[PDB]
């Protein structure tokens, strides 16, 4: 089968340059020219540019000048996008696709590879402030507030995964270089506080795996 | 360079419902304009190539086809598969262009949006902030905004707001608007409210909370 | 009027137009064939009914482009990355390939231009690619006793494909028009005229004269077109005539030369 696989996600520290990978398999590689496609958070998908392997030939969007830097390793059947000197609006996903070089428009933006994320930032490795929200007849909403954490992501939970009932997990928003996200729970008012109830937060990156439950204020 | 202007950016439809969208070419593109599919976890597939060549195993109900500039992606009967973003592509001359994407919904009742205040918890005033939490559940359409009020002030910097894609349960919309702050400036005043305004309510929803 | 006047080579001039001239022309051609593009330029006064036109054909592993544009003005013709517009289906008879299915994809690099299918027999046979000519979109065709010429044209993708149009394998109109050509002495003479039997969407009874561009006679034609075919300019170009009559009709012998 045919397939382009992308290199990893990257974390990445402004200034810096990387270099993203779409390894081809399944056809001749030299045909078709590799594609790269930004996409930005809730944004649309722009063009980078292009190279054909193997040749020395390559194009891009004038916007992308000195920023986007492409090369190709016929050996290992291996495409290559660097960005140099990385600013925030970097962040981004970038996919990879193929236009054949030849005419036959049915193999033109044919096949895609899944994405390599690029996340740019100032900010280190840093564990969620698990800030817990208490205030109907029937029904009573609870929230667990995560707040200050770098980077994504983090899985949210309630009394560990049983409590899968009326769950809202919003993604999370830049507050200062750290993220900021909240989860409510929808709960029948005499189930609490009847029972306890308990929001769970892990934050992969930094080791992390915190609990917090919802307890009446004054 | 060439644009690609592309309509609807969003559009709301049922079951069985035909639809279409369109972009527009600021110059001659031939038949080389194609259609993209992305998938709610960013999947890209290509289902029209040429303007109004079919992709293999994509069902026939999804068809293309040109009039003057005005490129025009149409399904027939659609599945709840179907509801996605969609992104038509140039590639006539480069640098190629892309349309600006549409999302495509699922028409659903109304419904009123479940409304939650929240103070800020001592654990948060005890490393020296403050932010209080708008939770709006479970509403449909979309069409919705959020007002803050600080002793009647509404408020401009210190807010955030988060929105969920349509869920796919009740296929509604929920957000989450919150309100960040500090020490001195929350120690002070003592009314805090989140309201907001939806198609099923003409007086807007009120979460009067005096902080005592 | 007056034209630049460029030979192969590349020895220019003004030249004065001789009368009844008005336009100014500069055909050029090329060749890509593994890593060689090959162009050859040719400018002069030319004769009137002629328009801008262009056709682009692969013949194997080489390209074959066709170009010529022209204009009304004094000195008009005097100086003058990767593109796609359409997928057309292209071949030749300069290497057999159109007679047979080997049949590569080109793809058009002006908007403008239209995925073409041509078949000429008297005075390449075949030909299929990228190209345009004016009001193009259809297609038109003409026959008689001897002469066969037809040209499809089309603005989808591979529209211009399948099996190779031949004349034999079309089916009869039921119109029958007259089939000579020919000067009305010793060529298109009132014996020397006779009845043939129309073909696929050929059902116009045609006749045309003007001037044999290369040597001052005039010259006559009859038989079957389409009715797209009944125009000044098409007939032009398929035999070198100018200064031109064609008639229409679609009478089963409307054609005669009593009838003209």
């Amino acid at each position: 089968q045919v397939q382009l696989q992308q290199s990893g996600a990257e974390l990445m520290k402004p200034g810096a340059s990387v270099k993203l990978s779409c390894k081809a398999a399944g056809y001749t590689f030299t045909a078709y020219w590799i594609e790269w496609i930004r996409q930005r958070p809730g944004h649309g998908l722009e063009w980078i540019g292009e190279i054909l392997p193997g040749s020395s030939s390559t194009n891009c969007n004038e916007m992308f000048k000195g920023k986007a830097t492409f090369t190709a390793d016929t050996s290992s059947n291996s495409a290559y996008m660097q960005l140099s000197s990385l600013t925030t609006e970097d962040s981004a996903i970038y996919y990879c696709t193929r236009d054949f070089s030849g005419d036959r428009s049915n193999l033109y933006f044919d096949v895609w590879g899944t994405g390599t994320t690029v996340t740019v930032s100032s900010a280190k490795t840093t564990p969620p402030s698990v800030y817990p929200l208490a205030p109907t007849n029937s029904m009573v909403t609870l929230g667990c507030l995560v707040k200050g954490y770098f980077p994504e992501p983090v899985t949210v939970t309630w009394n560990s995964g049983s409590l899968s009932s009326g769950v809202h997990t919003f993604p999370a928003v830049l507050q200062s270089d750290l993220y900021t996200l909240s989860s409510s729970v929808t709960v029948p008012s005499s189930t609490w506080p009847s029972e306890t109830v308990t929001c769970n937060v892990a934050h992969p990156a930094s080791s992390t795996k915190v609990d917090k439950k919802i307890v009446p204020r004054d | 360079d060439i644009q690609m202007t592309q309509s609807p950016s969003s559009l709301s439809a049922s079951l069985g419902e035909r639809v279409s969208l369109t972009c527009r070419a600021s110059q001659d593109i031939g038949s080389s304009l194609n259609w993209l599919q992305q998938e709610p976890d960013g999947t890209i597939k290509r289902l029209i190539y040429a303007t109004s060549s079919l992709d293999s195993g994509v069902p026939k109900r999804f068809s293309g086809s040109r009039s003057g500039s005005d490129y025009s992606l149409t399904i027939s009967r659609l599945e709840s598969e179907d509801f996605v973003d969609y992104y038509c592509l140039q590639y006539a001359t480069s640098p190629y262009t892309f349309g600006g994407g549409t999302k495509l919904e699922i028409k659903r009742a109304d419904a009123a949006p479940t409304v939650s205040i929240f103070p800020p918890s001592s654990e948060q005033l005890t490393s020296g902030g403050a932010s209080v939490v708008c939770f709006l559940n479970n509403f449909y359409p979309k069409d919705i905004n959020v007002k803050w009020k600080i002793d009647g002030s509404e408020r401009q910097n210190g807010v955030l707001n988060s929105w969920t894609d349509q869920d796919s349960k009740d296929s509604t919309y929920s957000m989450s608007s919150t309100l960040t702050l500090t020490k001195d400036e929350y120690e002070r005043h003592n009314s805090y409210t989140c309201e907001a305004t939806h198609k099923t309510s003409t007086s807007p929803i009120v979460k009067s909370f005096n902080r005592n | 009027l007056r034209c630049m006047q460029c030979k192969t080579n590349g020895d220019c001039r003004v030249e004065e137009c001789a009368l009844g001239q008005d336009l100014c022309r500069t055909t050029i051609v090329r060749l890509w064939e593994e890593g060689e593009e090959l162009e050859l330029v040719e400018k002069s006064c030319t004769h009137s009914e002629k328009t801008n036109r262009t056709l682009s054909y692969r013949t194997g592993l080489k390209i074959t482009s066709l170009t010529e544009v022209v204009c009304g003005l004094d000195l008009c013709n005097q100086g003058n990355s990767r593109s796609r517009y359409l997928e057309c289906i292209s071949c030749g008879s300069s290497d057999m390939s159109c007679e047979r299915g080997r049949h590569q994809s080109l793809q058009c690099r002006s908007p403008e231009e239209q995925c073409l299918d041509v078949v000429t027999h008297w005075i390449d046979r075949h030909l299929r690619g990228c190209g345009y000519l004016p009001g193009c979109p259809g297609s038109n065709g003409f026959h008689n006793n001897d002469t066969f010429h037809f040209l499809k044209c089309c603005n989808t993708t591979k529209c211009n494909e399948g099996p190779i149009l031949e004349l034999e394998n079309l089916p009869q109109n039921g119109r029958q028009c007259y089939s000579c050509k020919g000067n009305s002495t010793h060529g298109c003479s009132s014996e020397e005229t006779f009845l043939i039997d129309c073909r696929g969407p050929m059902n116009q009874c045609l006749v045309a004269t003007g001037t044999h561009e290369p040597k001052n006679q005039s010259y006559m034609v009859r038989g079957c077109a389409t009715a797209s075919m009944c125009q000044h300019a098409h007939l032009g170009d398929a035999f070198s005539m100018n200064h031109i009559d064609v008639s229409c009709c679609t009478k089963s012998g409307c054609n005669h030369p009593d009838l003209d």
